[PDB]
């Protein structure tokens, strides 16, 4: 099916605690697989999957080299970013970064992202054609234009197009036991009264991926949003994740609400009945 | 893998 | 700017007292990046505690999973423990079995 | 993730085209580079390319063109000179695999001269104040001879080596011997060697 | 437009090395390489303006390479073997401009040695062209020559009025073996002008050649002249 990867960086500046602490992670869809922690005392991109072991000692040497400079890249970006917004340079900030590929069914290429943040607010932002950017500000259509002197687009957009694709193959090569398949989730209700005649109706469902997935509570054919709490989805840290819907019903009405699962693994939309 | 990175 | 976390505390199988389980904190939707999380057991502080990688979300609000090994009984309180420069106290979420 | 070279030893006439190819692996879309290496000084570049124009003009003459259905960017120069006999490297940086370059084979070019005017002559030049040799100048002959090296242990015999007088527009090739013995004189130095019968020597 | 030093270097094996390399200005990235002799350069390290990113595991733990100031770099090599004799290449580049063309600089050639029984000097000497030649071209070709040295780190110029010149100048491209069945060097070289430049007395010829061998801390243990680096040299006037 369609999967992606992504990379995710993390710079945050603390004045006289030392270099910020930076921290970056690598993202297949949605499976973690290698990180990079700026304080801990290896200095060397760690996996954080095994089918990702395979790769040399070659991978990690080079991984290791092209993310250590990426840290003295934005150390010293942020010392600029200081000198474009006019801050103090006593001033804690943070500095984030986005950018994967996305491929569809056989390998095709689809789509290409590239996104900046500066302190939660977009920097810069390559367009979608991947060969002309976007700058939020006026600080940032100065690097705008930097980055427009420089042919960054066609190396950005022959990277996304490119390594980022071919080697992605080579990773869900490596793990199809673990990426490629969806496990389905384990559905089941729950009952909880909290008077004599008014009750919560909880509909639960566990270890599913990924985690896209779409419940809704329907009352004889016709949905519900008033009196429902849906909280987000959330993950179980071994490679599944969870998700409950509420909803409070009076005593009395009970079988006739309906809950109903939506999700990929399963061939057949579940609807479940108290 | 993990791609370049331009200073800004 | 800021944002406010969102906690959740729940468990990785459903609950089985005596066998053991994991217990996930999850912060989600939030911003800036320092921040301390705890789990407490019946208000002592949980020593062996291991987090998830710094990532975030679309929205650049990062979102972090704080877990750790247990095994559950009848009384014993279990709750997240959130301090935050967006929180002007450490907030603390209850974990409720059935929640 | 290679780089192949296939010219590896190149030795053309003064004046005629030059291609040297160098191929990378079918993969990405990588960094190119042409470095040139004289025998003793470093590396210095001649092109890059990554932009998107298929075609480069360097300096020295060399231009380059880059052909991704080939997956080759080829230097060429329309008629070489006599001073580009060196290494020629062609160097990319994979992309993905760091800003690190890889380098190729090396290509070891020479140029033979196109002589025009062909003069053969053996002089025996001033022994100077501070030595005990005679030494011998075998110039102004054909591009194509051979010189047999010396088999006698007091005698040495040099490969040839070419001079330009740019001011007159004038090319020469040479080739010096020399000997400390007594009994040696500079018309019976190069009798190991095959010289043209009509080689000129002194009276 | 990198500058390098030095250029020729020569130890005994076991012992440490160091070098240095000063690339362009504004140059936030610095490369260190390898070349054997006749070959494509081997990678060692690069930094980024601060510090050592990434290393080749295939080199030991004794190559020691640091960037402090991120002006100029270091390199120490320690335990000195003829194996790692080669060229060693420092280059520069910008990281900003997006083709990251990299300049190198000259270069520094190793060789290291079992122990230093192999030093001899040159002696240059200078030979004047034969009447033959300007009875039949018009033009004096002259010759300077190099007699027993070791090893082949020579750089060799001309010189007419104290200003070098390369007109009509040609020189062996590589030294030989005057034993060569071990093996002290010798090398050859030709300089041709006009007889008119010739047959005038007041035009000034100078053989330069700059010889690099041994320094001042060096320690010289043989009964003879210490070869230090020397430029041995030979002149000649014209002659009517």
């Amino acid at each position: 099916g369609s999967h992606s990867m992504r990379y995710f960086s993390t710079s945050v500046s603390r004045p006289g605690r030392g270099e910020p602490r930076f921290i970056a992670v690598g993202y297949v869809d949605d499976t973690q697989f290698v990180r990079f922690d700026s304080d801990a005392a290896s200095q060397r991109m760690e996996p954080r999957a095994p089918w990702i072991e395979q790769e040399g000692p070659e991978y990690w040497d080079e991984e290791t080299g092209k993310v250590k400079a990426h840290s003295q890249t934005d150390r010293e970006n942020l010392r600029i970013a200081l000198r474009y917004y006019n801050q103090s340079e006593a001033g804690s900030h943070t500095l984030q970064m986005m950018f994967g590929c996305d491929v569809g069914s056989d390998g095709r290429f689809l789509r290409g992202y590239h996104q900046y943040a500066y302190d939660g607010k977009d920097y810069i932002a390559l367009k979608e054609d991947l060969r002309s950017w976007t700058a939020a500000d006026m600080a940032a259509q100065i690097t705008k234009r930097k980055w427009e002197a420089a042919h960054v687009a066609e190396q950005q957009r022959a990277y996304l197009e490119g390594t980022c694709v071919d080697g992605l193959r080579r990773y869900l090569e490596n793990g199809k036991e673990t990426l490629q398949r969806t496990d389905p989730p384990k559905t089941h209700m729950t009952h909880h009264p909290i008077s004599d005649h008014e009750a919560t109706l909880r509909c639960w469902a566990l270890g599913f991926y990924p985690a896209e997935i779409t419940l809704t509570w329907q009352r004889d054919g016709e949905d519900q949003t008033q009196d429902t709490e849906l909280v987000e989805t959330r993950p179980a840290g071994d490679g599944t994740f969870q998700k409950w819907a509420a909803v409070v019903v009076p005593s009395g009405e009970e079988q006739r609400y309906t809950c109903h699962v939506q999700h990929e693994g399963l061939p057949k939309p579940l609807t479940l009945r108290w | 893998r993990f791609p370049l990175t331009f200073g800004w | 700017i800021q944002r406010t976390p969102k906690i959740q505390v729940y468990s990785r199988h459903p609950a089985e007292n005596g066998k053991s389980n994991f217990l996930n904190c999850y912060v989600s939707g939030f911003h800036p990046s320092d921040i301390e999380v705890d789990l407490l057991k019946n208000g002592e502080r949980i020593e062996k505690v291991e987090h998830s990688d710094l990532s975030f979300s679309k929205d650049w609000s990062f979102y972090l999973l704080y877990y750790t090994e247990f095994t559950p009984t009848e009384k014993d309180e279990y709750a997240c423990r959130v301090n935050h420069v967006t929180l002007s106290q450490p907030k603390i979420v209850k974990w409720d079995r059935d929640m | 993730q290679s780089v192949t070279q296939p010219d590896i030893h190149i030795t053309v006439s003064e004046g005629a085209s030059l291609e040297l190819r160098c191929n990378y692996s079918y993969g990405a879309t990588p960094y190119l580079f042409w470095y040139v290496q004289s025998p003793g000084q470093g590396l210095q570049l001649l092109l890059k390319y990554f932009s998107g124009d298929t075609l480069v003009q360097g300096i020295k003459g060399f231009e380059a063109e880059f052909k991704r259905s080939q997956s080759s960017f080829n230097l060429r120069k329309p008629s070489v000179h006599w001073s580009d006999a060196a290494e020629y490297f062609c160097a990319v940086g994979f992309t993905g695999g760091g800003n690190k370059l890889t380098f190729g084979t090396g290509t070891q070019l020479k140029v033979e001269l196109n002589i025009q005017n062909p003069d053969p002559a053996v002089y025996q030049l001033r022994d100077s104040k501070s030595s005990d040799k005679s030494v011998c100048l075998f110039t102004d002959f054909d591009s194509q001879t051979n010189v047999s090296q010396s088999k006698d242990s007091d005698v040495y015999i040099t490969d040839k080596c070419v001079l330009d007088m740019r001011s007159m527009d004038f090319k020469s090739n040479s080739a010096v011997a020399w000997s400390n013995k007594s009994d040696f004189a500079c018309a019976n130095a190069f009798n190991n060697s095959i010289i043209p019968e009509d080689t000129f020597f002194p009276s | 437009g990198v500058s390098q030093d030095p250029r020729h270097k020569i130890t005994k094996r076991g012992q440490n090395v160091t070098f240095r390399c000063d690339p362009i200005s504004e140059h936030n990235r610095l490369y260190w390489y390898r070349q054997t002799l006749g070959q494509g350069p081997e990678f060692l390290t690069y930094f980024q303006n601060e510090a050592q990113l990434e290393k080749s595991r295939l080199l030991s733990d004794r190559f020691s390479a640091e960037r402090p100031k991120g002006s100029f770099s270091t390199l120490e090599i320690q335990r000195t073997e003829q194996g790692d004799s080669a060229m060693y290449l420092c280059a520069s580049s910008d990281r900003d401009r997006v083709p990251e063309t990299q300049y190198f600089g000259p270069g520094t050639r190793l060789l290291v040695l079992e122990d230093l029984k192999n030093v001899f000097p040159p002696e240059v000497a200078v030979f004047e062209p034969s009447e033959a030649e300007i009875s039949h071209t018009q033009k004096a070709t002259l010759v300077c020559l190099a007699t027993g040295f070791y090893p082949d780190h020579v750089e060799l110029s001309w010189w007419v009025n104290g200003k070098e010149v390369h007109s009509g100048v040609c020189t062996d491209p590589q030294p030989l073996k005057e034993q060569p069945a071990l093996s002290r060097y010798a090398l050859s070289s030709r300089l041709r002008v006009s007889a008119t430049f010739w047959q005038n007395p007041r035009n000034h010829f100078r053989c330069q050649v700059q010889f690099y061998g041994l320094s001042e801390n060096d320690e010289w243990t043989q009964d003879r002249a210490k070869p230090v680096t020397q430029i041995v040299s030979a002149e000649a006037w014209g002659r009517a």
